[PDB]
């Protein structure tokens, strides 16, 4: 028994890693479900800014599919399509829209999927018809985050235009220099909003998920390795060190084969790597174990999506700003100097609506970083710590 | 499985035993923080040590198993306060090895809880032997202190004593050392030795470890004079803090130009000496007293101190 | 957006400092000396992105992208035969008039009005080699004249004509006082530029090179053309992550985006351990408690009495994120900053070289900072105090060719007259941004 | 802990010599410089860095520098051991000084080639990480060797400042012709007396008696003189190279020794059982300690009467007792005296026996040796002096070796002369104060 079972897993785990594949359908769902590996979504965004934001339905899905495409050619992945050995990878990707409602909710129910197939599809646990999706509760989380990227740089770029483009009006009606001052100074504070996304951000990508798949990369390749230290050691995270397994006799003389793991433990530990994500403090919504914060009663992800909702009316109004700016040269440079501006009126009327959003921004994330410290965990403690 | 050699490798890590190499390198690299973070160790923050370690360990031989398995930890409760836990702030570090797989019942618990104070008592030894020399190193080389024309004042009553008591304070802690390890130590490894030879039962075999681990604690050198060599340690402590700060003090006494400016300098300098002598030559001759009051140690320790 | 980058060279130290960094950078990927692949083709898997700088041909040979720039094809030439691929021929650029420094900068300037007719259209066919571009690049020593002037008029002719297209800028400031009769007058007119022109701008400062360098170097100290290449391994960390992807800042908008409030606060000051040339065993915590040191500096001019703006922190090897987190508590402990910031420095762990000639690192690590701090002005002050007291004088006024500009000593002194207006309001803003209250200009409304 | 070692003069590089020839069989090395153990797997149980040097392909290369003037004499050695010595090491001058010259012109090369053995010992410093000091070893009675010794002396000792000296001194027998030697003598104490930290001096007519005593049938044995002196520069070293519990740095040794540095010449003494008929004399530790406070066994021949001592250091390498340590102590404390202004300074060293030679063991066999503080340090210098103060005014041969930085100049001469003669006028009555207790 003890050798036709060392036989056979030995065996398994070998065409596991050689004919099907494995290993690198789990860096490929890392590098595309889970966000990471980022220029491609930054291409997908980029190639999809005209869908995304059709405000349509019945939408012409033979274009995503072409958006797929270049996606993963645009970006380092291609690396992967080019190649016949492991082509099969990209083949796996498809994209979706639910349609609960008209007005460019796509944009805000954009999905990306990734079907399995026999063998692996009993191996790996993904979008399951009847799972809990956590791949696409993931998704849609960071997704959010890339929603405020793209628009922010964008934005940003129109920005840096326009006060290049009304430097060179010295000789006028300083009026108009006062706008240089406004929108400078405006200009920081967009810059104030636009940092914090990113700042919890890498919160995410660097402390909660890339810590726990470097966790199950190291379980799921320690079988890997021939002793390069005669010792099977553990490192704990308490400075612990542990020495399992038999302290074997050192190859003596006295009278005259290691553990792999079977499919139960694969299917275990990736599991464990997704549950371990989502039971994190900055996922959890309907348990007993919400523990809710003083200050807010509220639940972190439920505040802090309020948070980043509040980010994208911000990046609205500033867009209408700027948009307000380009006619506003536009009809300087040319011959009405008698021009009527009400447009002033405007201008005046959305800084007070920026200002307003701004301080209670301000006030919400007080709340916010106060919350924190009362948690008093030592991660959020330091996450609190560093946003100020 | 070679028993010798593993308890040989234990006791490189934990009585020093031809490893003062090892210390020597410890300390000078981690003394200059070593020296002030014991103050207010309530707050960790103590990154570097743990880092710096987990570095150096790296480097080591891996065909020793032992060194592996080194860990650095700390605690609250001082070391006279932890050897209150067993017959009921300077150097509370710590060293522990979990012993590995069930064939460690030949090494107890409770022994490792006894190697641990042992090692400990030894690094608070080596630090201060460390700053005397470091002291010495400075007396000696920076020309600052070198004799050019001063005063016969300052010479009496600054450098001359503060060169005596110095001194004295080496030999003293020299003294110390030299009857520990020599008396003390080298007699429990020698019977261990020994025992390997012709060996015919186990439980002899532990319980002689045992018992030399037990003879070395018994020592009143570790439980009964202790308070006594602590406050040595603040007053050698004071002393060679201050020495240190004299190497740059002492550049502003001489041809500012002796402007109604550094005599009330130059005479709390010779008070502040002739306190810490006079406190020194108090505690001697109380460690004396004891020592007198009730182990080759005796009339080996106390010829350096008993005065002329 | 987020796509590929053309670099520009411009003047014979510069033209160096590129060859020095393209040498790091081929270094890098794994790249031959004459452009074709140095990697056996038994696999068949790449892990990094060589699209934004490079293109490739059905031969697999790489065509790099940059162009090379002076009217004396001597350094261009000695860049050439140093790789006798490495390079295409086309893309080159030299004049041919007289040669002069200093105020020639006119005549340089010149130089782009007889010249750039064509020299862009070099540029556009280039560009039109590709889809998504995203940004140029400059590399220059403000000092010289034939960089200063080529560089200048390029900046100016191509922040109209691609507009939302990124324009960083890497300038290098000399030490010595010894040219000033005409130095500090080329400098000036440079800055003219990079306020209305750079939309980020790295500064450094050749007397803290030397000092580091012979501080560091383990031969004994010689010339400055061998520090060179203490440039370019700044310019590896910036980059490194569009490089080798990461999770984020895989492009560069969003790398200055971080940097760079408000378009009139540009200038940064660089630093970190060059630990590297072309050891030192330290942890991931002594690299970011070092970079706090006020020793460790590529612009070492400053008084311990700064004001940071905004901070950029990288490190490239294998690290424990908790270390980044403590130090993160520390630097913020122990750094200041106006009380209108609610951000704070930032950290990107970037992705060591894989292809690299490698020993096992064991955590050794590679830092790295950008700042916008107060200071940055500081390095401008010696030529701040040098070039009026001359313009009271005018000395070397006559060193200008006529061209279009050099019709009238006016003319002349009326540039001068707006370059330290412009520099002047530069250090009025960084100095009135320091107080608390520079937000009141909106939030104190009606 | 590495230590850099300088070797100059045709005596002192007899002594690398030997020194190198018993540091190496010590340690398993042999002429060639590769390991003579059968299995290179095993882990050792000593350091060698400390004074060799290692590289890939397991060949040792001792830190050794050595200076001359006219390479034959130190052409010798690698001639003996065939690829050990570093030969870039090595510096040889072209026509410089005369035949036993004066220090003067040797003086005077040193001054004009220091920059480039500067340079030479900075790169050696540059291979390593921890340095801790550097060694001299020299004879002051030659020429070119005592006047480059001592200008390297002065240059390391001003460029370098956190880092030991220690030298090792070579004094004629009281004979004939060494007056001058020991004329030029007067002027080389003054740089050891400004710039050693710690050092051992060396006389030949005690080494000439211990020669006497041990070998057969002699002749000439200059070689054993250089045998003995090997002899106790490994034993100082001892607890260095093979780690003990306490003393794992030099300066800890030294540190015990010396007071305010006006008091740092040593005195050594030694076992009869040698190092290189030995099998006797090495009775006990108890033996040992109690003779090595007999007169004859002092490296240096001076006369008893109730000793005055500052500092006694006492090594004992091989298996020993703590009891019979023990009582010694309890009968030398009564039987050693010293001044009532300090306090006892006793200090054993119990070592360890090299377990790489294939030694001849016994159950109780030791070794020992002892370095001391004395006043009658001094005499050694009164038996050179005494001489000058009767000589010096007439001149007539004495200016002729042209004594000096310039040539025939002779009125600075004369200023050197008589400063560095006060400067030893200084020592001694230092050391007099010391022994007069006028501080009690
Ligand atoms: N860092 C560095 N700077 C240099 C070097 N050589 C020259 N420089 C600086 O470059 C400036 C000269 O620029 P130059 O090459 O004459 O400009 P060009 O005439 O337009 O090519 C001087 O101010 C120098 O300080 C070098 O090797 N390294
Ligand atoms: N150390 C040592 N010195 C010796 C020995 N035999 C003789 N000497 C002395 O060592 C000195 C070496 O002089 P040195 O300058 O090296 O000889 P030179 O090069 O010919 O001038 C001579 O004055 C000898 O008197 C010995 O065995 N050991």
């Amino acid at each position: 028994i003890n050798d036709q079972y060392s036989e056979i897993v030995n065996h398994t785990n070998q065409i596991l890693n050689q004919k099907f594949h494995y290993r690198d359908v789990v860096f490929a769902l890392k590098n595309i479900l889970l966000m990471g590996k980022s220029d491609f979504m930054d291409a997908l965004i980029e190639k999809a800014n005209d869908i995304l934001a059709t405000p349509s339905d019945s939408l012409p899905n033979y274009k995503l599919t072409r958006v797929l495409q270049e996606a993963v050619q645009l970006s380092s992945l291609r690396h992967l399509m080019n190649s016949p050995r492991n082509s099969s990878v990209i083949n796996g990707l498809d994209a979706r829209v639910l349609d609960l409602g008209h007005g460019s909710v796509g944009w805000d129910v954009f999905t990306l999927d990734y079907i399995l197939y026999p063998p692996l599809s009993l191996v790996l646990n993904v979008n399951r018809p009847f799972g809990r999706k956590e791949y696409l509760r993931i998704f849609n989380f960071l997704w959010r985050f890339k929603k405020n990227n793209y628009f922010y740089q964008k934005e940003m770029l129109k920005s840096n235009d326009i006060i290049r483009s009304f430097k060179k009006i010295r000789g006028y009606n300083p009026l108009i220099r006062d706008i240089i001052n406004k929108l400078s100074r405006i200009s920081i504070l967009r810059t104030q909003f636009q940092q914090f996304n990113s700042k919890m951000e890498s919160y995410y990508l660097n402390c909660i998920i890339e810590e726990n798949f470097k966790e199950m990369t190291r379980k799921l390749q320690r079988t890997e390795n021939k002793s390069q230290n005669q010792f099977d050691l553990i490192r704990l995270n308490n400075g612990t060190i542990e020495l399992n397994g038999i302290l074997t006799p050192k190859a003596e003389v006295l009278t005259k084969i290691e553990k792999t793991l079977n499919i139960d433990e694969l299917e275990s530990v990736h599991n464990t790597f997704l549950t371990n994500i989502l039971s994190h403090k900055l996922f959890a919504t309907n348990t007993s174990e919400i523990s809710v914060g003083d200050y807010s009663g509220q639940p972190y992800p439920t505040s802090l999506v309020l948070l980043l909702n509040s980010v994208y009316e911000f990046v609205k109004v500033y867009c209408n700003l700027n948009d307000i700016g380009y006619e506003i040269f536009i009809k300087m440079n040319l011959n009405d100097h008698e021009a009527s501006n009400g447009l002033l009126g405007k201008f005046n009327t959305n800084l007070k609506e920026i200002v307003s959003q701004y301080k209670n921004f301000k006030d919400r994330l007080y709340i916010f970083r106060a919350d924190l410290k009362n948690d008093g965990d030592e991660e959020l403690f330091l996450l609190s710590k560093s946003l100020r | 499985y070679d028993l010798i050699n593993v308890l040989k490798h234990l006791q490189q890590i934990f009585l020093g035993y031809q490893s003062g190499h090892n210390v020597l390198k410890f300390l000078t690299k981690n003394m200059g923080e070593l020296t002030k973070h014991y103050r207010n160790d309530n707050n960790a923050n103590y990154d570097k040590l743990l880092q710096n370690f987990e570095l150096e360990r790296q480097s080591e031989n891996p065909n020793n198993l032992m060194r592996q398995l080194l860990m650095i930890q700390f605690d609250t409760e001082t070391l006279p306060q932890v050897l209150s836990h067993y017959l009921q702030a300077i150097y509370h570090l710590k060293f522990d090895i979990n012993i590995p797989y069930p064939l460690n019942i030949i090494i107890s618990r409770t022994c490792m809880i006894k190697y641990q104070i042992i090692l400990r008592y030894q690094l608070v030894l080596q630090y201060h032997s460390r700053l005397l020399d470091e002291t010495w190193m400075d007396l000696n080389k920076t020309p600052s202190w070198k004799y050019r024309g001063y005063s016969h004042t300052v010479k009496r009553r600054i450098v001359r004593a503060t060169r005596v008591l110095h001194a004295k304070m080496n030999h003293f802690i020299k003294t110390i050392m030299e009857y520990f390890n020599q008396n003390v130590i080298d007699k429990e490894v020698y019977s261990l030795e020994k025992c390997y030879r012709n060996p015919t039962l186990a439980v002899a075999i532990q319980n002689e470890l045992e018992g030399g681990l037990t003879n070395i604690m018994t020592n009143r050198c570790l439980s009964d004079l202790i308070p006594l060599q602590l406050q040595i340690f603040d007053i050698v402590y004071k002393f060679c803090k201050f020495i240190k700060s004299m190497r740059a003090k002492l550049c502003q006494l001489d041809p500012g130009y002796q402007e109604d400016a550094a005599l009330e300098l130059i005479q709390k300098l010779i008070e502040y000496i002739s306190n810490a002598s006079s406190i020194f030559r108090k505690c001697l001759i109380n460690f004396t007293q004891e020592l007198s009051t009730e182990a080759a140690g005796i009339e080996r320790v106390l010829y350096s101190i008993v005065p002329p | 957006m987020g796509g590929e980058i053309i670099t520009l060279q411009a003047g014979q130290c510069g033209n160096h400092v590129g060859k020095f960094l393209w040498s790091q950078l081929a270094k890098e990927h794994a790249i031959g000396t004459d452009g074709l692949s140095q990697l056996p083709d038994s696999s068949t898997e790449r892990d990094d992105d060589t699209k934004p700088f490079f293109r490739e041909n059905s031969r697999n040979k790489f065509t790099p992208r940059a162009i090379m720039m002076d009217s004396e094809p001597s350094v261009i030439a000695d860049v050439e035969n140093t790789f006798r691929g490495f390079f295409d021929p086309r893309n080159t650029w030299v004049a041919s008039d007289g040669a002069s420094a200093g105020n020639s900068w006119a005549n340089g300037y010149d130089i782009g009005t007889r010249n750039q007719d064509d020299i862009l259209n070099k540029i556009d066919k280039e560009i039109d080699s590709t889809d998504n571009f995203e940004g140029f690049q400059l590399l220059h020593s403000v000092a010289g004249g034939t960089g200063s002037g080529l560089g200048s008029n390029l900046l100016e002719a191509l922040c109209d004509r691609y507009p939302k297209k990124i324009l960083t800028t890497y300038s290098v400031f000399p030490a010595r006082s010894s040219e000033v009769v005409v130095q500090s007058y080329n400098t000036i007119l440079a800055l003219r530029r990079l306020i209305e022109d750079s939309d980020a701008t790295v500064v450094f400062d050749n007397a803290s090179l030397l000092n580091i360098s012979g501080k560091v170097f383990r031969n004994p100290n010689i010339d400055l053309q061998h520090t060179n290449q203490l440039i370019s391994t700044i310019i590896s960390s910036v980059t490194n992550s569009i490089r080798f992807p990461s999770y984020m800042y895989s492009s560069m908008s969003s790398i200055y985006s971080t940097l760079i409030p408000s378009p009139e606060l540009h200038f940064l000051s660089p630093s970190f351990t060059p630990f590297t040339s072309d050891h030192k065993g330290h942890s991931s915590y002594d690299v970011m408690l070092d970079l706090l040191d006020p020793s460790n500096s590529l612009v070492s001019t400053a008084m311990n009495n700064p004001t940071y703006f905004n901070v950029y922190n990288t490190i490239i090897g294998n690290v424990e994120p908790r270390q980044i987190s403590r130090a993160m508590t520390k630097l913020q402990q122990r750094i200041k900053f106006p009380s209108w910031s609610s951000s704070a420095m930032h950290v990107n762990i970037g992705r060591r070289s894989p292809y690299l000639p490698l020993q096992p690192n064991e955590n050794e690590v590679s830092g790295m900072m950008l700042s916008n701090m107060s200071t940055v002005v500081n390095v401008f002050e010696n030529a701040c105090n040098t070039f009026d007291k001359v313009f009271a004088k005018g000395a070397f006024l006559n060193n200008y060719n006529v061209g279009d500009l050099f019709q009238s000593m006016q003319n002349v002194q009326d540039e001068f007259a707006e370059s330290r207006e412009v520099v002047q309001s530069l250090m009025e803003d960084y100095v009135a941004a320091e107080q608390d209250s520079y937000l009141d200009d909106v939030l104190v409304d009606d």
